[PDB]
């Protein structure tokens, strides 16, 4: 097997290799993610020839626990299944189900890994993990290449993810938080600010994800555009 | 070995026999069956003294491990199911192993049988060990969900102590904790044959 | 044994990956491979590139590959990594009908390889398969069903799509004139010519099949040269009819 | 340059630069000083301190009750080749209930340190000891090197301004084996503060001694234990 | 192109050379071993008032008598948090005692230089990690700071980051090697305060200490805004 | 067929006082109906304050002690210091029971001082069960020695009797009496009786003799 | 025994230019009969059928691992099986667990898809094949069903006679076994046409 | 040893070494095969550089079972690890199956092995362009199979020095009936083409496939052939 | 020791085990439940040796799961009833042979109600009812006598009666109380537990 160096640091200490994975999370569409009281919330940026059922951005890992990604797909879809292995292989191993600090901690070791073990480039993703916890506090973090995580309130990752979380920064009050319908307004406004070219989906308290349709969605426009 | 746990009003009852034996001949009068992994989780031991000692030690050392870890204490559920996984592991190796997991947690009270085999069983009431059927007949018949807490120690107390008098392999001193939403309280190291020598005198 | 390293598994300084790009630029000169989903059945249709008067004609096909009962997939690129991804495709349906007792669902299949693939532009040090795939299928779930995937290990669904030699302006082409839930295969069959006319016209350089749904179960059946080359004839009639009027 | 990366690469020359690139590895690490006598084996190190604040590194090892080592380059090198030490050590008070000879020790370095010279994406040690130790044979010295290389000694020094100590030893080689402990320490320490400059010299918390004999098993004095080694001879 | 495992002429490995360079990019990290405790504190480098600053653990408990603060690439540091919370557990397991500062401190220095190419299952690159340990065992307070080179030593007072240069000028003026605790913690927080082109405040750092009696605590905003004043 | 072990006897025994601990054996090393050998003790010297007797099948009772002599060294290269009596007590239980599935056939009894400076007696079972106690007989002769322990270090089944605590003089003139009285009824037991006895200034030895048949 | 653990009872058989074959419905687990139309025959082509008896987790196991190969023959060379070739595959598949066997004894009938001919076969439990021109037995009644078989076989019978012939050898043989029975399947393979039939029988 | 492919995608797209190793069959000893009603023949060049040779030794021609045959152009060594390969794989499938290998079977089997060499680890591909005659269910089957591990079934061929020639010269002369007879003789005219030197029994070497299986041609078989030309 | 029980509808499958988890002679707990949550329509009734029923229809369960989460879509009746039987098939001829008995009920949408049974050899056999455990040699003559395919569920529980009733009054283990749950088209439904 493989067993050459693959990323290391540089003459002015850098690792080349996360940093130009980082610069293809730069590149994928522009995934959104803001936290709530009672729900918390996903958003992506978006041919008139596909299903857009296969090329979901937006992903459930387990009944309570769901992710948001930007970057390479294929990257993307292993480390969604690696997460999705782990959450049940958890529930085998201690009963209880997993904290959505735990799985972003594995995802991100899981990240870390392959930019230190022999013969594996970086993965090129930055996710946004969402969900519920034992207790019922909801929660939303966010890792990168490097395999570093941090708990957010709201954060925004791919094209132009600049100008949404400086959006985000200034529009994240308690007045858009209190009620379902307004969280998801603040998502819209938000994927508006880059962008039927939006992908979105949500969870609640004790219930599981559920993707809002292009007909769900164009009810929410209306209810911006008045404001 | 005789050891029993029973949940009530006010927590969770923990109590064991202290007797060791190699053959017919007495290995040890006083050794301690009862594992205290943190103030908020004990653990019962009967079986191969061996086994239980080790493997309840590396529960403990993976308890001790999740708090780091995490920056929480591990819940009762999850500390069951790890020793009961090692055992699963260790199947048809002749391991001898009958503890008791008692705890408090977010979930409340809790109490499980972990077994050598790898069943794991949540219940109010359980006993394990040579004495375990006749620490059940003391403790069923004297139950109430309602016991105060001095009557729950007496129904504890004499269902060890009844026990030890018919096995053989069961005797020395109850060692009884009791659990509470404030961590476990250690109640009494209680010799068994001035119990009996008591309750002889009563008649 | 460092100096002599290619290293094909690596991020470049736009991050990117070079030998999986450089892998689709050999897609872009191989032969015109496309796909169109309908209602009543799925088609694909594809450029013969081994055309010559002394070649023999021993199997059924020459770029189209069946792979389970209920599906099929046609390829473009280099047929050698073809027939090593095509025999694993294979392997992964009888591996899921071993275990579970169905066929393989259709995005299933193409995720199993697509997951191979993406580890050949990860780890190893290997040379990514230089071969892109459109598939087709029928299962229980979402029925009649059309898939595209590439050397990177990504894949998407499309209801009509295509790779090899003037891809792009056969998408364009495509986009105008597939209407959405309105189209059967004859209608399919129709749209597929012309696509290929635009893009390359004898029936030795062109090969058809159709992936239909007949008395519940699957009908997969390349067409003969018979019936490719009246469907070429009713296409230059209908190409000529318009332009006089 | 073409043959400066690999240990594998030969150069035209007839030399391998890996091996002499980490060679340079115990020449900038600290001086520390090796002699021995008919009776004792002493080892003395230069402690260098990061900044005033933090307190001194740490150059003398323990071995066995027979073997101690000082050591200069890379602490996880010479960490790592002091467990090798221990372990075979171990390994034959074990097997034949009886410590190991010294000579055969430095023999297994040897061996040891040289198989990763003519691997391929592997690298020499990168560090020199200086091995006290007493057996059978009486008390030795020994010196180790990158290179693989070993050699048995009267007395050494190597580290940063090394020269200056190897200067001083050659002069008085025929005196070691003569002298009792306490002038075979002393002899060890002048040694060692020639490395220094004029400016600075011997102190307690920049000085340990390692000390094995007949007598004694190989004890370490860094601190207040050093005190009474010192008060006897300080001037120039 | 070369090896990970390649010495300069210089005599050093360019990797290990390229993993100190790494540290001056991360963020400063304080620690001050006295008589009556080990304080320890961080500067969180908060980017963003969305992301949360609680999430932002630069200082965490090891033990209940030791704790480890972090300077550099935070991913690669996580990993070697959990071999030195392995080890002490594994050495309670076996022993039935608390390990020392040094012991637990050179349990992780063994790691530095385990990496490599050829003849590997393994680390391709080292850690980019400078460690300020600090922790009370039976030798009282000691704190203890750690590199890529797998050097270890200890130290009265030390610092790491951007400005480890800068800091340690203040830390040698402010030491006094009889001074008290409470003096250690707020001599800190004035040469923390200083070198941060962010303001300081309770959010926008990390304190925790160590003394004899006392476990490892870290600090909270009702505790940190207390100290604030100075 | 092949047996890998045998049992070649002996008796050990330990009692923890308030400022010191004796580990004491007999010397008779057995095999069948015949005698190895009248000289070999099984006291085995660890550090300055710790002490071990080990008892049983003697091929395991070298490999063992030279274990334990060998992880001593490893601790102390680590640490940089000696390894606590109870720590040696603890690092046992996983020696012993690393080999759960072929087993270390030695009945151990550790004695020494604690880092209170106290007595302290840990004693074991083959697969690495211990404890620590005032008091325990092992080996051999363990059944004879150890309920006249429990009498007279244990006041049990006395009563109107002042539970006074072992000086070191009447701790030795015991074990001599117990020694002495398993060697008349053992078989396994005789020949000549090692003390050690540990306390802060050291360990010293001494050797009384028994019945030689 | 093992083989008599479920038990079972399988049987092919030859006519002029067609095949049958057939088998008991009877899935038990010693005394204890659990259901009564358990498949121990399985189709491997068109006019191609293999019949399975003996332990039934290796008859199902067997059966879905012979057809994991067969689809990838079938795939690989862009045919249907010939029934001498699905013998040697059963062959490899049994012997590759010589040491370690799988608990069935399978029975082969078919016609040759390209002439027509008819093909018999049937292998123990180690994959060593036997061919013969006129009927194979395998279950714990074969010595009941060789009785039968032998005297109750005729060379070159058409479809009907066929089918008479092999229902009453395989309906009095598992009627003279405990662990056989609960009804019986037939199929009689044709050029044509394939004519699978059940029978009443005894459920006793 | 070294992991990593040497074989690899340049910027046009194309993997570079299979193309290099083309080159070298292309610049190797002539070889043709035509697939007749009846028949299959296989014919090359065996010109070597002197009369010192041996000719009897070492066969270009060569077997893989009783019904199949090899032929090249190129490199000679590498066509040798395909021949023990080949004969391998054919043995491998009638231990199975107990029925004699397909053709095309054998070319996608050793197609496989071709493949293998223009990706895994630190090995160059084959300097060979094969051609595999052989009779399956009652009829002749000619297939190629060239560096990359892809595989064309021919009517007719040729290979080496003077290809395109050949290919040519093939494709009008060539009748989708021919008799066996005919084509042994149409193989001899397609190297007669390509020849440089007066042709003899010895310094040409060809093989047969039909009913009865493949072998060598004899070179008193030969003789008779090159008699009326 | 243990007893399962399944009885097949036209559009339903109805199941039911017992509660006692024993131990040597004594009755450990009387609340015990022996079925598996595998999809929104399917329950796995799991009987055996101690640690063996439970780690085996975890390991399934999770898997089941992961099938779920995968492909946005859950396995069908028959789909895991050859999943559970592909591992236990896997693990007969190895280190760690799985001793234990099952039922798999289920409903699919498409082909309707599903009862499947497995002994611990891995024979998987589809029945329109079955039963494990001793209890299955005085149950199974009853279901015979009394069962016709268009049952109706308010019957089929009236059919379960007089089994688990056999049980009271034949049967030498105590087997008190019984869980009860039906599957149909709107999954999973808990029913009063059948105690005396
Ligand atoms: B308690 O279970 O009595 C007790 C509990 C411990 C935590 C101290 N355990 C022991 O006393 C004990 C004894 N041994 C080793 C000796 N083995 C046996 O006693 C033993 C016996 O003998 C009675 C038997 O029966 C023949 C069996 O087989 C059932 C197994 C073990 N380890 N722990
Ligand atoms: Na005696
Ligand atoms: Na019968
Ligand atoms: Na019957």
């Amino acid at each position: 097997s493989y067993d050459r160096a693959i990323t290391v640091f540089s003459p002015d200490g850098h690792l080349f290799q996360v940093e130009y994975a980082q610069e293809a999370v730069k590149k994928g569409s522009t995934a959104v993610g803001v936290r709530g009281r009672d729900i918390v919330v996903l958003g992506v940026e978006k041919a008139k020839l596909q299903d857009e059922r296969t090329v979901r951005k937006i992903c459930a890992l387990d009944d309570n626990v769901c992710m948001a990604f930007a970057g390479l797909t294929a990257d993307a879809r292993i480390v969604i299944n690696r997460a999705r292995v782990e959450c049940q292989s958890h529930r085998l191993t201690v009963e209880d189900p997993v904290t959505v600090e735990y799985i972003t901690r594995y995802i991100a070791s899981l990240k870390q890994r392959y930019t230190q073990s022999n013969g594996r480039r970086p993965f090129g993703i930055s996710a946004l993990i969402v969900g519920f916890d034992f207790d019922g506090t909801p929660r939303l973090y966010q890792t990168d290449p490097s395999g570093t995580y941090h708990a957010w309130k709201a954060n925004a990752i791919g094209r132009g993810a600049k100008s949404v979380r400086e959006f985000l920064e200034k529009n994240y009050t308690d007045e858009a938080i209190e009620t379902d319908d307004l969280t998801i307004k603040l998502v819209i406004k938000a994927l508006l600010e880059v962008v039927k070219n939006i992908e979105l989906a949500v969870m609640r308290r004790d219930q599981s994800l559920k993707i809002l349709n292009p007909e769900e969605i164009e009810k929410y426009v209306a209810e911006i555009e008045k404001e | 070995t005789t050891t029993l746990a029973f949940k009530f009003q006010h927590g969770v009852i923990a109590a064991v026999d202290s007797r060791a034996s190699a053959g017919s001949y007495i290995s040890a009068l006083r050794v301690n069956k009862v594992i205290e992994i943190n103030p908020y989780l004990l653990g019962t031991m009967s079986g191969c003294a061996a086994d239980c000692q080790y493997w309840e030690r590396l529960l403990a050392k993976e308890c001790r491990l999740y708090y780091l870890r995490n920056g929480e204490r591990i819940s009762v559920s999850a500390a069951s199911k790890l020793l009961s996984n090692m055992m699963c592991q260790y199947r048809g190796m002749g391991l001898s192993m009958g503890s008791m997991i008692c705890g408090w947690d977010k979930k409340g009270p809790g109490l499980y049988y972990v077994d050598e085999h790898g069943t794991r069983l949540s219940g109010n009431m359980f006993s394990t060990g040579s004495g375990n059927t006749y620490a059940y007949g003391v403790m069923d018949s004297g139950y109430r969900p309602n016991l105060s807490p001095e009557e729950a120690y007496d129904l504890g107390r004499r269902a060890i102590a009844y026990a030890t008098h018919r096995d053989s392999y069961s005797g020395g001193v109850v060692n009884m904790y009791h659990m509470k939403e404030d961590g476990w309280v250690k109640v009494e190291s209680t010799d068994v044959s001035d119990l009996l020598h008591q309750y002889r005198e009563a008649n | 044994s460092r100096r002599y390293d290619s290293r094909t598994t690596i991020f470049s300084p736009e991050g990117r990956l070079y030998q999986v790009e450089y892998a689709m630029e050999a897609i872009g000169h191989a032969g015109t491979c496309l796909g169109i989903l309908a209602n009543d059945g799925v088609l694909l249709a594809a450029e013969r590139r081994n055309i010559h008067k002394l070649l023999d004609e021993v199997f059924f096909s020459e770029k189209i590959y069946k792979l389970n009962e209920d599906m099929a997939c046609s390829v473009a690129g280099i047929t050698s990594d073809a027939n090593v991804l095509t025999n694993e495709l294979r392997l992964i349906a009888q591996r899921y009908l071993l275990q579970y007792q169905e066929p393989i669902p259709c995005e299933q299949l193409v995720t199993a390889l697509c997951d191979i693939k993406q580890a050949y532009t990860q780890f190893g040090g290997k040379r990514p398969f230089g071969v892109s795939l459109l598939y087709i299928g029928w299962d229980k779930h979402y029925g009649f069903q059309l898939y595209q995937s590439d050397p990177s290990g990504n894949y998407g669904g499309w209801k009509a799509t295509c790779i090899g030699n003037n891809s792009a302006a056969a998408v364009s082409m495509l986009k105008q004139d597939y209407k959405e839930g309105e189209m059967t295969l004859k209608s399919a069959l129709a749209l597929a010519i012309k696509v290929l006319n635009k893009t390359m016209l004898s029936a030795e350089k062109v090969e058809i099949a159709t992936l239909t749904r007949e008395n519940g179960k699957t009908v997969i059946r390349v067409l003969k040269q018979k019936e490719v080359e009246q469907l070429i004839k009713k296409h230059e009639e209908e190409e000529a009819k318009a332009e006089r009027e | 340059n073409q043959y400066d990366n690999d240990v594998t690469v030969w150069s035209p020359q007839g030399r391998i630069h890996q091996i002499e690139y980490a060679m340079e590895a115990v020449k900038q690490g600290s001086a520390t000083v090796g002699l021995k006598s008919k009776t004792h084996a002493v080892l003395v190190a230069l402690k260098r301190a990061q900044s005033e604040l933090a307190a001194h590194q740490k150059k003398i090892l323990h071995v066995d009750n027979h073997i101690g080592i000082s050591i200069a380059g890379l602490t996880a090198d010479a960490r790592l080749l002091c467990n090798f030490m221990r372990q075979e050590c171990l390994d034959s008070r074990f097997v034949f209930d009886r410590p190991l000879p010294v000579s055969r020790l430095v023999s297994l370095i040897g061996s040891k340190t040289q198989i990763p010279t003519q691997r391929y994406g592997r690298r020499p040690y990168g560090v020199g000891l200086l091995i006290a130790g007493y057996d059978d044979m009486g008390p030795h010295i020994f010196q180790t090197c990158p290179s693989a290389n070993y050699f048995d000694c009267r007395a050494m020094s190597i580290g940063a301004r090394s020269q200056s100590a190897r200067t001083y030893l050659e002069r008085h080689m025929s005196e070691f084996m003569e002298c009792n402990l306490n002038e075979l320490v002393k002899h060890g320490l002048r040694a060692l503060r020639e490395t220094l400059p004029a400016e600075q010299d011997l102190t307690t918390k920049n000085v340990s001694i390692g000390i094995v004999g007949k007598d004694l098993e190989f004890t370490i004095y860094d601190d207040d234990d050093v005190s009474p080694f010192l008060e006897g001879l300080e001037e120039r | 192109d070369r090896g990970v495992n390649t010495f300069s002429p210089e005599g050093r490995l360019f990797q290990v050379e390229y993993a100190i360079e790494a540290i001056k990019l991360g963020s400063t990290a304080i620690g001050i071993q006295t008589s009556e405790g080990v304080c320890l504190a961080v500067e969180k480098r908060i980017t963003s008032p969305l992301m949360e600053p609680s999430s932002i653990e630069k200082i965490v408990e090891i033990d209940a008598h030791i704790g480890c603060a972090m300077s550099g690439l935070i991913a690669d540091a996580k990993t070697l948090i959990d071999k030195a919370r392995v080890e002490t557990q594994n050495h309670w397991f076996t022993y039935n005692e608390t390990m020392t500062v040094e012991s637990v401190t050179q349990a992780v220095s063994n790691l530095a230089l385990q990496f490599g190419e050829e003849d590997a299952d393994a680390m391709s690159r080292p850690f980019g990690v400078a460690l300020l340990f600090g922790g009370v065992d039976e030798k009282g307070p000691q704190l203890f700071h750690m590199d890529p080179s797998g050097t270890f030593v200890q130290c009265d007072a030390r610092a790491i980051g951007s400005a480890s240069e800068g800091a340690q000028s203040s830390l040698q003026e402010v030491y006094h090697k009889s001074m008290t605790l409470k003096e250690a913690i707020k001599s800190s927080l004035i040469i923390l305060k200083q070198v941060m082109e962010e303001k300081l405040n309770a959010t926008n750092i990390e304190l925790a200490t160590v003394q004899p009696g006392q476990n490892f605590h870290m600090f909270t905003k009702e505790e940190l805004e207390e100290v604030i004043k100075d | 067929r092949f047996s890998p072990y045998v049992f070649n006897g002996g008796t050990i025994l330990a009692i923890a006082g308030e400022d010191f601990a004796i580990v004491a054996s007999d010397t008779r090393l057995s095999e069948g109906f015949s005698i190895h050998t009248r000289d070999s003790p099984k006291c085995y010297k660890l550090t300055d304050k710790t002490v071990i007797g080990c008892s049983g099948f003697h091929g395991d009772c070298l490999t063992l002690t030279k274990i334990i002599e060998a992880r001593l060294k490893m601790y102390k290269h680590s640490n940089n210091k000696a390894m606590t009596t109870g720590a040696i007590a603890a690092m046992l239980s996983t020696i012993l029971y690393s080999r759960r599935f072929f087993p270390y056939y030695v009945y151990n009894i550790i004695g020494g001082l604690d880092e209170e400076g106290k007595g302290a007696v840990y004693s074991f079972d083959p697969v690495g069960s211990y404890q620590r106690d005032s008091f325990k007989a092992g080996g051999s002769a363990s059944a004879m020695l150890q309920p006249l322990l429990d009498n007279q270090v244990g006041f049990k089944n006395m009563q109107n009797v002042e539970h006074v605590p072992l000086s070191l003089d009447r701790a030795m003139r015991l074990v001599k009496d117990v020694f002495i009285s398993a060697a008349e009824r053992d078989v396994y037991t005789g020949d000549a009786l090692r003390i050690c006895i540990v306390t802060k200034e050291g360990i010293r030895e001494e050797t009384v003799s028994l019945r030689k048949d | 025994s093992i083989m008599s653990y479920n038990g079972g009872a399988v049987m092919a058989m030859k006519g002029k230019n067609c095949v049958a074959i057939a088998a008991d419905r009877r899935f038990g687990i010693q005394a204890q009969m659990v259901t009564t139309d358990f498949q121990k025959i399985f189709p491997m082509g068109d006019r191609l059928y293999i019949g399975l008896a003996g332990l039934a987790t290796d008859v199902q196991t067997v059966a879905q691992r012979l057809k994991f190969r067969l689809n990838l023959y079938e795939l690989k060379e862009g045919r249907q099986i010939k029934p001498y070739t699905l013998m040697s595959m059963v062959a490899n598949l049994l012997y590759e667990k010589r040491f370690g066997p799988y608990y069935t004894e399978p029975v082969i009938a078919g016609l040759d898809p390209k002439t027509f001919k008819p093909f018999i076969c049937s292998l123990d439990l180690i994959g060593c094949p036997m061919v013969t021109d006129d009927f194979v037995v395998s279950g714990t009644c074969a010595e009941q069903m060789y009785g039968m078989c032998e005297s109750l076989w005729e060379p070159n019978m058409d479809p009907d006679h066929l089918f008479e012939t092999i229902s009453q050898a395989m309906l009095n043989a598992v009627d003279r076994d405990a662990v056989s029975g609960m009804g019986v399947i037939v199929h009689i393979i044709e050029k044509d046409k394939i004519t699978t039939r059940t029978l009443k029988a005894r459920m006793d | 040893g070294y992991s990593f492919s040497l074989t690899t995608f340049s910027p046009s797209g194309k993997l570079v070494q299979i193309e290099y190793a083309l080159a070298a069959v292309a610049g190797g000893a002539p070889s043709v095969g035509i697939k007749a009603a009846n028949g299959v023949v296989l014919a090359t060049e065996k010109k070597q550089k002197s009369i010192l040779y041996d000719e009897r030794s070492v066969h270009k021609v060569e077997p893989i079972t009783k019904h199949i045959g090899l032929v090249y152009s190129g490199m000679g060594p590498d066509y040798r690890v395909l021949v023990h390969r080949a004969r391998k794989l054919a043995q491998q499938y009638y231990l199975v199956y107990q029925e004699p290998i397909p053709t095309a079977q054998l070319v996608q089997r050793v197609a496989s092995v071709m493949q293998e060499y223009t990706q895994s680890g630190g090995v160059r591909p084959f300097g060979v362009s094969l051609l595999i005659c052989g009779w399956n269910e009652g009829r002749p089957y000619l297939f190629q199979s060239d560096p990359s591990g892809a595989y064309f079934a021919w009517k007719a061929t040729a290979m080496g020095k003077n290809y395109v020639n050949g290919k040519t010269f093939l494709e009008k002369r060539y009748n989708e009936d021919l008799e066996l007879e005919d084509a042994i003789h149409t193989a001899i005219l397609t190297l007669k083409e390509s020849f440089e030197g007066q042709m003899t029994e010895d310094n040409i070497e060809v093989g047969i496939c039909n009913e009865a299986g493949f072998r060598r041609l004899t070179p008193t078989e030969v003789k008779d052939y090159l008699a009326a030309i | 020791m243990e007893y399962l029980i399944g009885i097949q509808g036209p559009d339903y499958v109805l199941v039911a085990s017992d509660r006692v988890a024993a131990s040597n002679i004594v009755q450990m707990k009387d609340d015990h439940d022996k079925m598996f949550k595998m999809s929104e329509k399917i329950l796995l009734l799991c009987v055996g040796e101690a640690g063996d029923t439970v780690q085996f229809a975890e390991y399934i369960q999770k898997n089941v799961q992961l099938y779920k989460m995968r492909n946005g879509y859950e396995l069908s009746p028959t789909a895991a009833a050859n999943f559970t039987r592909r591992n236990l098939a896997d693990c007969l001829r190895s280190r760690t042979p799985y001793h234990v008995n099952l039922l798999l009920a289920g409903y699919d949408e498409h082909e309707g109600p599903a009862l499947y049974y497995m002994d611990y050899l891995a024979a998987l056999a589809k029945a329109p009812f079955a039963a494990h455990g001793y209890g299955a040699f005085l149950t199974l003559s009853i279901l015979d006598r009394y069962y016709t395919p268009t049952i109706s569920r308010e019957r089929a529980v009236e059919l379960l009666r007089k089994c688990l009733e056999e049980l009271q009054k034949r049967f030498i283990l105590n087997l008190p109380t019984f869980s009860v749950r039906i599957i149909d088209k709107n999954g999973i439904h808990d029913l009063d537990n059948i105690s005396f």
